[PDB]
RNA sequence: UGUGGUGGCGAUAGCGAGAAGGAUACACCUGUUCCCAUGCCGAACACAGAAGUUAAGCUUCUUAGCGCCGAUUGUAGUGAAGGGUUUCCCUUUGUGAGAGUAGGACGUCGCCACGC
RNA sequence: GGCGGUCGCCUCCUAAAAGGUAACGGAGGCGCCCAAAGGUUCCCUCAGAAUGGUUGGAAAUCAUUCGAAGAGUGUAAAGGC
RNA sequence: GAUGGAGGUAGAGCACUGUUUGGACUAGUUCAGAUAAACUCCGAAUGCCAUUCAUUUAU
């Protein structure tokens, strides 16, 4: 779609030269994108995962999973298997459209332009964004929203050393500092 | 809550089997397809009211 | 008195010492040792009495290693009670010591202070003893 | 990330198929290999540890199609060739695959041309 | 005045036929809890882990790889 | 011979470090029309393929750092037969460890297919 | 002797490397539960730790890398997996 | 007497669970040294089960 051209036409020559890759298999990629919502409020009101899921599906053409307890802790009134949050996974074209709407439309709606921190790379080459609310997107609306909540993002790639992903990630967008 | 029980055939009316159940878990009557020895055949047995 | 925190069993059997030490028969951390030549039980109070006597004599300190720990409990019944019902209540702690075991170690102090201190510790104890030094290996300073 | 190889994940299922299936000389073992461009087949007895017949996908002379149709030819070939050695009573080891796709094609062709399963 | 004092009946577990002994079909070889020993050629497992012959032959206790044991029965 | 497959033998067969290789084969890789699939996702499993590449798996070769297999002689115990106080200790005769070591070891045996 | 406790059944130690073995010896459980928590066919692999991530804190839920078992097994403990 | 076998005791060991002494360290793992009846990576002497076996013997 939009970036396969961009890879095979701007970036793969760059990255293949910057680290002197003897093969093109060696060039990193983007494998997944996984979205998280930590609700933690089906504890009280059962009608909270519902809105979380409505918003996340307004984003992407995909009904999200439902993550449950996985154990029972009394600090949060948790039994086992109390459905807590929802998640989504994105392959192929769902990833490039979503990255494009992240870099070119949605993200800059956030003010105080701190972009993306750099203590955010796991030490192995995958990256995780951060979002506080939901209003940052053109798929969301004004009134329908009722809570200030936002979503976690993780972008996983095939890279050994962090800096390789640093470049392969800035080169496609994601306006770092 | 657990109670012993008898399952009775539905064509020849012979109480062929003894078994259990929990009657707050299963409120209605059990129903199984069991070999009936009088007719040498598999038949719908049902629990005695 | 030394006491084990948190035993797993409240009572246990007693026997059967049948002397010969299984473990530390050489000096490990100090320069001078106190080695038992008979086999007997050694209690909390005997160890503390020996330790206090040994440390008081060494003005300017030095160092002292206690190498014997009471793991095993006692029991006992009371006067005026006939034989019969289950074991008595536990009263005490002990360690079994078999002949060969080094029990204390001292360093940082010349011979005579160390020898006098080990002499004073042994009169507090129910065993016969020798005094030993680190003798000869690949390295003994 | 580390994608695992598929061949080890199917060795791990093959070793559990084989806790039941095994082949003697009255009832040899019809095995199957399925690679990215072929499928193979051997007829194996295990007390002696040997092969009694075989047929391979695109090694010898099969072609006339390159859909699943390559498999049915191999099934028919091992059927004929094993009936040449006095063999009718084999047992089918799937490998670790499903009895579903182009392994089912080979198996079916085996059952039409001489081998009772 | 003690609160102990109870036990269960002993169960007579162990080996019931020897290595190198001839045996008729169906005879018990070993009573156990769980598979301390495993079944081998011509031997079955019961409902509570007992091992039995299926065929008449001699009994041979063997080694199953590195850390397990096996019983087999071999007819003449 | 080389490679693919499928088997026996207690890892002496394993782990980690290092190199090399694409002849066929093995793989990664490319797609979702059709058989089938995701408690979301063609990721997997299923199928249609053959642009691209030896980077990763795979194969071969070097390495005794980690595991594994370890003798010999000395002890500790203990069958029989005897002696002191009998808590415990000792002497004859037979058996003999666990530790700790000298050494071994980077597999060995077999069937099928194709290529040289 | 009385008062106190105990009286059937299961698991461990005592018990002396087959089986068996006392004491008002040392420790615990049972008098049920499950219509699936039974049968069978396919498929799967755990507990933790470290790193990042908005609410969210040590610890709910996401991603990666180490991880032979340090988990689970309706219910006591042993033997198994 | 010879040959095969089942089994965890006497040792002694710290891989697993309890109990425990010194030292280095750091997050803000390590080096040594002990110990056990209900601990075990290990493991005897003897006893026990067998055998178309052998030599004496009489059950
Ligand atoms: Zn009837």
């Amino acid at each position: 779609n939009r970036l396969k051209e961009k890879y095979i036409k701007e970036v793969t020559p760059s990255l293949v030269e910057k680290f002197n890759y003897s093969s093109v298999m060696q060039t990193p990629k983007v494998d997944k994108i996984v979205i998280n919502m930590g609700v933690g409020d089906a504890v009280s009101n059962a009608k909270n995962l519902d809105k979380a899921v409505e918003e996340l599906a307004l984003i992407t053409g995909q009904k999200p999973l439902i993550t449950k307890a996985k154990k029972s802790i009394a600090g949060f009134r948790l039994r086992e298997g109390m459905p807590i949050g929802a998640k989504v996974t994105l392959r192929g074209e769902r990833m490039y459209e979503f990255l494009d709407k992240l870099v070119t439309v949605s993200l800059p709606r956030v003010r105080d332009f701190h972009g993306v921190s750099k203590k955010a790379f796991d030490g192995r080459g995958n990256y995780t964004l951060g979002i506080k609310e939901q209003l940052i997107f053109p798929e969301v609306d004004y009134d329908l929203v009722d809570k200030v909540r936002g979503m976690d993002i993780v972008i996983v790639t095939t890279a050994n050393t962090d800096e390789e992903s640093r470049e392969l990630l800035a080169q496609l967008g994601m306006p770092f500092q | 809550m657990r109670v012993n029980i008898t399952l009775e055939c539905t064509s020849c009316k012979e109480r062929n089997y003894l078994t259990n159940k929990n009657k707050r878990n299963n409120p209605d009557r059990l129903e199984k397809q069991k070999y009936c020895p009088r007719e040498r055949k598999v038949t719908l047995h049902r629990e005695t009211k | 008195m030394l006491v084990p925190k948190r035993v797993k069993h409240r009572r246990e059997f007693r026997g059967k010492m049948r002397g010969e030490a299984k473990g530390g028969k050489e000096v490990a951390f100090g320069e001078w040792g106190l080695q038992a030549t008979e086999s007997h039980w050694i209690t909390n109070r005997q160890i503390e009495a020996a330790r206090i006597a040994m440390t008081r004599y060494m003005k300017r300190g030095g160092k002292v290693w206690i190498k014997i720990f009471p793991h095993k409990s006692y029991t006992s019944k009371a006067i005026g009670v006939r034989m019969g019902k289950g074991k008595g209540a536990p009263e005490g702690w002990v360690s079994p010591v078999k002949r060969g075991k080094i029990m204390f170690e001292i360093a940082g102090v010349p011979e005579e202070v160390a020898r006098e201190a080990l002499r004073l510790a042994s009169h507090k104890l129910p065993v016969k003893t020798k005094i030993v030094k680190r003798e000869e290996m690949g390295g003994e300073s | 990330i580390t994608k695992p190889d598929k061949n080890k994940t199917r060795q791990k299922r093959h070793r559990r198929v084989r806790n039941k299936i095994s082949g003697t000389a009255e009832c040899p073992r019809l095995n199957i290999f399925r690679s990215n461009k072929n499928i193979y087949a051997q007829v194996i007895d295990d007390v002696a540890g040997v092969t009694l017949a075989s047929a391979s996908a695109l090694d010898k002379e099969i072609s006339g199609g390159t859909k699943t149709e390559t498999a049915a030819a191999v099934g028919k070939l091992v059927a004929e060739r094993a009936a040449e050695k006095g063999i009718k009573k084999v047992v089918f080891d799937r490998g670790g695959y499903l009895y579903h796709g182009r392994v089912q094609a080979l198996a079916e062709a085996a059952r039409e041309n001489g081998l009772e399963f | 005045s003690t609160s102990n004092g109870r036990d269960s009946e002993s169960k007579r577990l162990g080996a019931k036929s020897a290595d190198g002994q001839t045996v008729t079909g169906g005879s018990i070889l070993y009573r156990q809890r769980g598979t301390k020993i495993y079944p081998g050629v011509n031997v079955g497992i019961g409902g509570d882990d007992t091992l039995f012959a299926k065929v008449d032959g001699v009994v041979r206790f063997e080694r199953k790889g590195r850390d397990k044991k096996q019983v087999s029965v071999y007819p003449v």
